[PDB]
């Protein structure tokens, strides 16, 4: 592409980074209650 | 997907049901692709734009 | 220095080999219309417009028929016209410009 | 040479004094042969209840009509022998008289001045002439598609409150109100304290004062049994008012949501927010419009019957933008589309006048040019996402839509385009 | 013309929520 | 003014999507145990005596 | 109007294969998409009929 490299870019980047890892989270709890995984789940108290 | 230890009864009945459902599905997006197609129309040999000699 | 010749040698036998010059057709016709292509295209004044889509038509007529024209009017390699090139290099830079005003 | 912010040093200040009644005049004077004076008063229709609402206004059609001392039309041949102007207007919150004048002309100026919001002859002839030409003024249709929208928007944004009311006032009003009533409202409304008397261009501020002692040091100042009427406190609606006609060539629709007022610091950021937002259709624009203590906050627009629904899509799309992912290199331009029109506007005497009496009502003092490039120079694309979140994110808005609106987006539709799901 | 506009009472639908006005107006806007 | 309990939820919890569906998949991960708990009990309550369980 | 232009069911395989635009010049490399579709039709038909008896 090499267009995408630029101010703006970076910018734009960092304003959605933290609804990214909210929704990594959602997508993560998600799928370890929907399998039953027990490697995430016995932790939980 | 055997349903038991081994490839057995149990898993012909599964590969027929399958082979009788799937021709249908192929029915239905060979209707989609046409309908794609359609919006834009068929290439050619050449390459190159054919609007002005369409029959 | 001689590599010019040499270089102008080889282009000539690949134009040639292409064989789009057996239908009556120029180099530019032959382009795909992408975005960029159609508003070039679109930027032509009249005549070359007219002349183009002839030409494309009748190239298209001899496809239908599996035939090509005479050997005297097939188009030469050393008296062409790339008619479409200047247009599309302003096309391209105005993009280009647009684009680089957008990481800013 | 300068900088920009380094001219913003050399405008002179404004000078404020008081007289013993507690009036305060204000000047800013310019080297100029030129000059314009006038009074403004903390008084309008959000003062005024069911009973007199349209008060204000009538009584500004018969302001210049006559006083004791000047009875009838030798007021008007006083003001046209000088050359000068002389114009007022009214407002939801406040109402104002001034003068265009000759510097040479201020003695005279301040005298009429006061002679016309101490003296005006109330007569029972020019009151049945001016209620006349109110109602012929009112029965056809002379009025603005976009004064309607706008009118209809403060009815159903405050709904129960007195700033759902209009300046004008209702028909069934002014076909029934008396002498009684236009000078109860002078009484109980017009006192010293509540006024500024404001001058600007080639002004002294101390032949003003003198001027002020003179002919406007006897306006009283005492309210008297509290006499001024209880009202309701403010209150915002999420709402919509829809006046359907397929008649009309365009549709008119106007949107808000509720504004912080007059005295937050937050308005500076907003500003800069609108001039990044401001095709589809003829006309647009965003507006803000602030009180002592609330405001709307919105855009206008009209449209093709066949593309109001693409339009509002695109306008809460634009909201969206700026409350999640705004950047430095936009808001760097909206700054400097504000700096300009911050500096245009203040071109000639009148505007300048205007801001002095506006300021001194509103802000209780005026804000110099080089307080507020400080304030814009701080803000940033983050104070703007901050902001913006805190006024328009996931809030209810006020819609009012006027013409063929069967497209206009039912409310439902139009709530749900204030948040985001991917967010 | 035009100004004549009042939007009718609707009183018997609101929330008590705003009605028990001791709270400001955003926060209120919170709750519900 | 009065922090109230449900405008503290709102503001916390319930005013951005990725943390309400966040919410959603916490609170169903504990009724999911407490309600199959809660009725497993009250099963085994009404027919005492009668289940192989307990006969065994 | 025609029929042919009358209604949405019969204005759809009108603007399928009657009055659609297609290229003058295309060859027979074209015409292997209509027998694909010839072929999953004989193979539902002669399936059906195989279906009752297996
Ligand atoms: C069966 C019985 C039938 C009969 C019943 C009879 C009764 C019926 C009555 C009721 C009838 C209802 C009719 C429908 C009404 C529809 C209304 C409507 O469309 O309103 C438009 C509504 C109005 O807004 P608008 O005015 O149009 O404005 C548009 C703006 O852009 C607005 O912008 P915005 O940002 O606000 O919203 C945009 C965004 C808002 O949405 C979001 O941002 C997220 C929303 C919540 C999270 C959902 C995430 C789902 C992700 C996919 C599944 C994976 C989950 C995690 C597990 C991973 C496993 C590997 O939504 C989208 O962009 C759409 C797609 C969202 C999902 C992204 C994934 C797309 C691919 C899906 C297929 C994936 C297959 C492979 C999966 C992996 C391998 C197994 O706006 C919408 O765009 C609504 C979006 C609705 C999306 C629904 C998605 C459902 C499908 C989910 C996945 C299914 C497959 C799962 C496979 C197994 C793995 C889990
Ligand atoms: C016991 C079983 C009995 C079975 C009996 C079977 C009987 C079958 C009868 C079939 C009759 C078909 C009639 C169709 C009429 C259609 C008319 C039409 O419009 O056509 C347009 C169509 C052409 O379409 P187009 O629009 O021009 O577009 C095509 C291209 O785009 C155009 O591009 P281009 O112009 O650039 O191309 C020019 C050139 C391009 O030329 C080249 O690329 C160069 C070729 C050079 C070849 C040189 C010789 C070989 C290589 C030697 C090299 C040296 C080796 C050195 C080794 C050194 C070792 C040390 O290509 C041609 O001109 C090709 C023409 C010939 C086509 C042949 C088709 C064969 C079909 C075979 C069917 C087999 C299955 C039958 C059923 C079996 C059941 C068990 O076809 C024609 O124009 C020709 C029509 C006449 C074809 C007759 C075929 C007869 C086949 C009989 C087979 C019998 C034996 C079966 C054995 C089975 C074994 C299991
Ligand atoms: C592949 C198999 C395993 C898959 C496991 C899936 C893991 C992830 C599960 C997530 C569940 C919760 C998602 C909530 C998202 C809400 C988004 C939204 O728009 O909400 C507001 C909307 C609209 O709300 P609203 O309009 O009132 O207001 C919303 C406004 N905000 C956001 C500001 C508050 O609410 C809905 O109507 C959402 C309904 C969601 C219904 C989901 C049903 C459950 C389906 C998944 C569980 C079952 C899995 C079975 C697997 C079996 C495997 C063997
Ligand atoms: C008893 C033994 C069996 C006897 C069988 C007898 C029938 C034999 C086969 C006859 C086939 C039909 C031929 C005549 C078709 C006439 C169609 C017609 O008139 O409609 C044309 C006209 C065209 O439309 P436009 O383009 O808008 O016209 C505008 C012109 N400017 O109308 C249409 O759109 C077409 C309408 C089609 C109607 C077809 C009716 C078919 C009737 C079949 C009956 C079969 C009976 C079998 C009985 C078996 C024993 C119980
Ligand atoms: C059951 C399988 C399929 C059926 C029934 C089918 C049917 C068709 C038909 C009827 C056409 C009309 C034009 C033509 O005949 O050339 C077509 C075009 C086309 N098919 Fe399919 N097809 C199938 C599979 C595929 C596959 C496997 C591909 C590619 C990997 C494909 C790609 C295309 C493309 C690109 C065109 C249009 C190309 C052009 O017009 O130049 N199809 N198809
Ligand atoms: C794309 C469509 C289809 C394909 C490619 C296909 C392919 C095949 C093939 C290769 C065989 C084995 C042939 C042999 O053993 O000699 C078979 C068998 C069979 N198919 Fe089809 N089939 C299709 C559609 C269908 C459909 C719709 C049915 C509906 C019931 C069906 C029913 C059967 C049956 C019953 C058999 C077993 C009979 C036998 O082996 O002769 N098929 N199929
Ligand atoms: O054969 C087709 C074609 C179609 C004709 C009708 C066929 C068909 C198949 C089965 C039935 Cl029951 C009816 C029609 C399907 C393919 C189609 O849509 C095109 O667009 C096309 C373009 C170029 C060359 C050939 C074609």
């Amino acid at each position: 592409m090499t267009r995408f490299l630029g101010p703006r870019y970076r910018q734009l980047v960092k304003n959605w980074i933290p609804t990214a890892y909210t929704w990594g989270a959602v997508g993560t709890l998600g799928l370890a209650w929907a399998a039953d995984w027990r490697l995430i789940l016995d932790w939980v108290p | 997907i055997w349903g038991g230890y081994s490839i057995g009864n149990p898993t012909l009945s599964r590969f027929f049901t399958l082979h009788f459902i799937l021709p249908f599905i192929i029915t239905a997006l060979t209707m989609v692709h046409l309908l794609f197609l359609h919006e834009t129309g068929s290439n050619n040999p050449c390459g190159i734009s054919s609007d002005s000699d369409k029959i | 220095s001689a590599s010019g010749k040499w270089l102008d040698g080889i282009r000539k036998w690949y134009y040639n080999a292409a064989g789009f010059n057996k239908l009556g057709l120029l180099r530019d016709d032959t382009m795909y219309e992408d975005e960029d292509v159609k508003e070039a295209i679109r930027r032509l004044p009249d005549n070359l417009y007219n002349d183009r889509m002839f030409r494309i038509k009748r190239a298209l007529d001899l496809n239908l028929k599996h035939q090509i024209l005479p050997k005297e009017q097939w188009t030469k390699y050393e008296e062409e016209n790339f008619y479409l090139e200047p247009y599309l290099k302003e096309v391209i830079r105005e993009r280009k410009e647009r684009e680089e005003w957008a990481k800013k | 040479t300068a900088t920009f912010a380094q001219a913003l040093q050399f405008v002179p200040e404004t000078q404020v004094s008081l007289l013993d009644n507690g009036l305060r005049v204000a000047s800013e004077q310019s080297s100029q042969p030129t000059c314009t004076v006038g009074v403004w008063i903390d008084v309008g229709s959000r003062f005024e209840t069911e009973k007199n609402n349209g008060a204000g206004y009538f009584l500004e059609h018969l302001a210049f009509k006559g006083t004791k001392n000047r009875p009838g039309s030798a007021l008007e041949k006083e003001v046209e022998s000088m050359g000068a102007h002389l114009n007022a207007y009214s407002t939801r919150e406040h109402t104002a008289y001034y003068i265009k004048a000759l510097s040479k002309d201020l003695p005279k100026v301040v005298e009429l001045l006061g002679d016309i919001v101490q003296n005006c002859s109330l007569e029972d002839s020019q009151i049945e002439k001016e209620r006349d030409v109110i109602l012929r003024e009112m029965q056809e249709n002379d009025a603005s598609m976009r004064d309607v929208v706008f009118d209809y928007l403060h009815a159903t944004a405050f709904q129960g409150t007195p700033l759902a009311q209009t300046v004008e006032g209702p028909s069934e009003n002014v076909r029934k109100l008396s002498r009684a009533d236009l000078t109860e409202y002078l009484s109980t409304h017009y006192k010293a304290p509540r006024m500024v008397l404001a001058a600007a261009g080639g002004v002294e501020h101390q032949q003003l004062l003198d001027l002020a002692q003179k002919h406007l040091g006897d306006i009283p100042w005492t309210y008297a049994e509290d006499t001024m009427p209880a009202l309701t406190p403010c209150r915002f609606t999420g709402s919509e008012i829809r006046h359907r006609d397929d008649a009309l060539p365009f549709a008119h629709v106007a949107i808000a949501v509720e504004g912080p007022g007059w005295a937050s610091p937050d308005n500076v950021a907003l500003q800069v927010a609108n001039a990044i937002i401001g095709k589809l259709c003829q006309s647009f624009q965003t507006f803000s419009i602030c009180y002592a203590d609330t405001g709307l906050l919105g855009a206008h627009f009209v449209c093709d019957r066949m593309k109001i629904d693409d339009m509002m899509f695109v306008l809460q799309g634009q909201w969206m933008r700026l409350c999640t992912s705004a950047t430095e290199s936009e808001v760097a331009r909206g700054k400097n589309i504000l700096r300009n029109a911050l500096v245009s506007h203040l071109d000639g005497t009148t505007p300048v006048c205007e801001d002095i009496g506006r300021s001194l009502l509103t802000y209780g003092r005026r804000i110099p040019l080089a307080e507020w490039e400080s304030r814009i120079a701080e803000v940033d694309a983050s104070v703007v996402r901050e902001i913006c979140s805190k006024y328009i994110y996931d809030q209810c808005p006020a819609v009012a839509g006027y013409g063929p609106i069967e497209q206009l987006p039912d409310y439902n539709r139009i709530r749900s385009g204030m948040f985001w799901l991917r967010f | 013309s035009h100004t004549d506009v009042k939007v009718p009472d609707f009183y018997d639908y609101r929330r008590l929520e705003v009605l028990d006005s001791t709270k400001s107006s955003r926060e209120s806007s919170e709750a519900r | 003014a009065a922090v109230a309990f449900t405008s503290k939820l709102y503001s916390l919890l319930f005013r951005r999507t990725s943390t309400f569906a966040l919410t959603i998949v916490v609170g169903v991960l504990f009724f999911e145990r407490a309600f199959d708990q809660g009725a497993d009990a009250i099963y085994d309550h009404i027919n005492e005596g009668k289940l192989w369980k307990h006969i065994k | 109007t025609p029929m042919r232009k009358s209604n949405p069911i019969m204005k759809m395989i009108n603007h399928s294969l009657i009055d659609l635009p297609t290229p003058s010049n295309i060859s027979m490399w074209w015409n292997f998409g209509s027998l694909l579709a010839f072929c999953l039709i004989l193979q539902i038909i002669t399936g059906l009929f195989l279906a009752m008896h297996y």
